[PDB]
């Protein structure tokens, strides 16, 4: 349950946010650029993933 | 007399030997399970989420 | 038994007549005694304590 | 005391006898830990043997359960009382209140 | 790379103070306040009241005759207790008061480091004329929460019954709230602010607890079998009488270790020790398998 | 009636504040309930049934 | 009422640009004062020069295709943010990207200056398509005490400043003698390369204890 509602949350989009429509090397930056509280949680993005 | 040293002769003899862990309404197999202890402070047992 | 014989021999330890039955605070319960009551058969001579 | 009432917890905690409730109204003469003495109004008093109202509160003993069931006294030296109201207070009750 | 610093320390209470700081960079108003919030609930000096032996009072679950309070009650008052102390990490201090009404902290015999905080803080009530309570409240200094059930392990006779030890409050912090809003100095480009706002009992100095928080905080930085067991047990161990064991311990004699090496001789050579004793020392030994005059050769090992 | 009760109170209608993890001091997305409930210990005491 | 220093480290580093240390006992509610005030520093603010803007040769924007590569400008420039930069007591320093050909222009492919160390040889900037594919740039770095990204510069490449890539802190129950309960603190870092995550938590932490010298 509450774990699930973890990854829900997580794993989630909304219309607009922080760093919306931006693009980033890779996970690192993109959990460092949210961890720092300069983009959402949840924003449509473009990432190059391997 | 709980002398301070018996805790940590525990803590080898717990270390790879499992214990199983039972609930009341045992139905399917995995009502009772294995698992490795770990020791706590406390009278509770502590049981993983995802189980 | 023989060994126990010898022990005692050995460690010159006379060995009661009387089995200890005491009423001791059961094991991992702690607390205040707060009363004592004593009953004793009619009849019975009450001991110092009583 | 619950913070969320019903008013219903009043009734439940005096008519169980556990709550200490006045028998007759007046003044407290002695408010201790242990009794609380209570001096009747004259009207509410019969004729003969004068008298005032001595409550002697239960204090710490064995419950059924193996809990604690004592008395606090509720009210302080010299104070009015009415008739069938709490002198004092039994275990998990607030001020005539039902405190769980 | 600017370091922060202090600024107006704004005390509108006894109570509690408005601390703040006025030197920080981007975005770590909130990395030092918050670490600041942690250390400062957490960890720092108290003096919270812990040993209480009352007047006729055996245990917590009695009452006083001529009080209303239950004695659990008066200790749980005393529990809430706000004491400084200077020189001492552990005083005790006595109480004493009678006659109708109600007993304050002000009440009690006032010491050197003794500093009461509230004197109008009520420990309990005196319901009848003649009715008269005296009490040894023993203070001591500590850091976090140490209960008083915690507290008997070591026990070592704490024997005087009428002793009746209570939980440990030790923490000037009741509440801590760190807010962080842009502070502009004359010139820089963007600085921030760091308002704490505490609540206390008055027994800390706003400045003292901010200056030890931190200190404590880069504090952390810093890295950033032969023999029987028998002969090392006391001579009490032995149950020897009160007059035995206190001339075996007037003549260096601690441990059972020290005492089978001395002789007969010996010890009849001593200036308290008749033939009664040593009758006794010999058959107390002898119960358990020892003697005088043992030799145990390298006392002692560590 | 409560709303009304919380306006005299100085605090939101939503009940619903901001809170912040005692952790890492950052805020909590989303603003949580938080209020006064009344909570019972039932004697289930972990010492007697273990 | 003296107080409790760890005593039991052991910092297991996989590979080189990665690592994970531990911290054995630590006063209750220590580990997550310290996991997270470091965390905080480390990400939002560490000292680091790789990327804040670079010129481009063929247009002059972001949004553009170059003759010789199928990488989109803003692609190239995300490249150019993985590259590690470490400069000498030169502040700001600037490179060219001289090179032509059939293949990928690599890390080593740069102009070498005097001040200027790429950690990553093999670091891939871009692809060079067939023929000649006239391509070759001018990229300068910048220093930040934190990270500043692209849009922050209101007066364009994301500057990444901060070496970490990623930081985590887990605390778990440390277990001494008859101390019942302590606090077990696990760091666990990846840097750029440019500056080893070992000494980097150590600067990083540095930087807090500078900020407390005014109080102690």
């Amino acid at each position: 349950q509450d774990v699930v509602l973890g990854l829900y949350y997580m794993t989630r989009d909304c219309v607009n946010a922080k760093g919306e429509g931006m693009v980033l090397t890779g996970p690192k930056e993109a959990e460092r650029l949210y961890r720092s509280g300069l983009a959402s949680l949840h924003a449509r993005v473009k990432v190059r993933i391997t | 007399r709980e002398e301070a040293v018996v805790w940590d002769i525990l803590d080898e003899v717990i270390r790879e030997h499992p214990v199983l862990l039972n609930r009341a309404p045992t139905l399917h197999r995995l009502g009772i399970q294995a698992f490795e202890p770990v020791l706590i402070e406390g009278k509770a047992i502590q049981l993983h989420p995802l189980v | 038994t023989p060994e126990e014989k010898l022990l005692r021999a050995i460690f010159g330890e006379k060995a009661s007549d009387v089995k200890d039955s005491s009423l001791r605070v059961p094991n991992g319960v702690s607390g205040t005694v707060i009363d004592v009551q004593v009953f004793t058969r009619d009849g019975v001579e009450k001991d110092k304590r009583a | 005391k619950p913070l969320v009432g019903t008013g219903m917890e009043r009734a439940v905690a005096v008519d169980s006898g556990v709550t200490a409730v006045a028998k007759r109204g007046g003044v407290v003469q002695y408010v201790d830990a242990s009794r609380i003495v209570i001096k009747v109004n004259e009207d509410e008093m019969y004729p003969g043997e004068a008298g005032i109202d001595i409550y002697n509160l239960t204090k710490y003993t064995r419950s059924n359960q193996n809990t604690c069931i004592n008395q606090m006294p509720c009210v302080s030296l010299g104070e009015p009382v009415e008739r069938g109201d709490v002198l004092a207070d039994g275990p998990s009750t607030d001020l005539g209140e039902l405190a769980l | 790379f600017l370091k922060p610093r202090l600024v107006d320390i704004e005390q509108v209470s006894s109570t509690h103070a408005k601390v703040t700081l006025e030197p920080l960079e981007r975005g770590f108003g909130h990395t030092l306040g918050n670490a600041l919030r942690r250390i400062l609930l957490s960890s720092m000096p108290g003096c919270a009241v812990t040993e209480v032996e009352i007047d006729g009072v055996l245990h917590e679950y009695s009452t006083k005759e001529g009080v209303q309070e239950d004695i659990l009650e008066i200790l749980l008052n005393l529990k809430g207790l706000a004491v400084r102390v200077q020189g001492k990490d552990e005083v005790i201090l006595t109480l004493n008061k009678s006659g109708i009404g109600p007993v304050t902290a002000a009440d009690i015999t006032h010491d050197g480091d003794v500093e009461i905080v509230k004197p109008q803080h009520v420990i309990c009530h005196l319901t009848d004329e003649n009715a008269s309570i005296s009490m040894r409240i023993k203070v001591q200094r500590g850091r976090g929460y140490v209960p008083a059930s915690t507290r008997i392990h070591s026990e070592e006779d704490e024997r005087p019954i009428g002793r009746l030890l209570v939980d440990a409050c030790y923490s000037p912090v009741e509440r801590i709230a760190y807010n962080v809003e842009a502070a502009r100095v004359e010139q820089r480009t963007d600085l921030d602010k760091l308002v704490i706002e505490m609540e206390t009992n008055g027994t800390i100095d706003p400045e003292e607890a901010i200056r030890r928080a931190a200190t404590i905080l880069a504090e952390q930085l810093e890295a950033f079998p032969e023999f029987d067991p028998i002969l090392l047990r006391p001579v009490d161990d032995l149950e020897l009488t009160v007059r035995s064991a206190n001339c075996l311990k007037a003549e260096a004699i601690h441990y059972i270790g020290d005492l089978v090496q001395r002789t007969e001789v010996e010890l009849l050579k001593t200036p308290n020790l008749g033939k009664k004793s040593l009758t006794e020392i010999k058959d107390v030994l002898a119960s358990r398998g020892l003697s005088l005059g043992m030799r145990l050769e390298n006392w002692p090992p560590a | 009636e409560i709303k009304e009760l919380l306006k005299l109170g100085d605090l939101p209608t939503s009940g619903q504040i901001r809170l912040y993890d005692g952790r890492t001091g950052e805020q909590f997305e989303r603003p949580v309930t938080v209020g006064y409930m009344y909570m019972l210990k039932l004697n289930h005491l972990v010492d007697d049934k273990m």
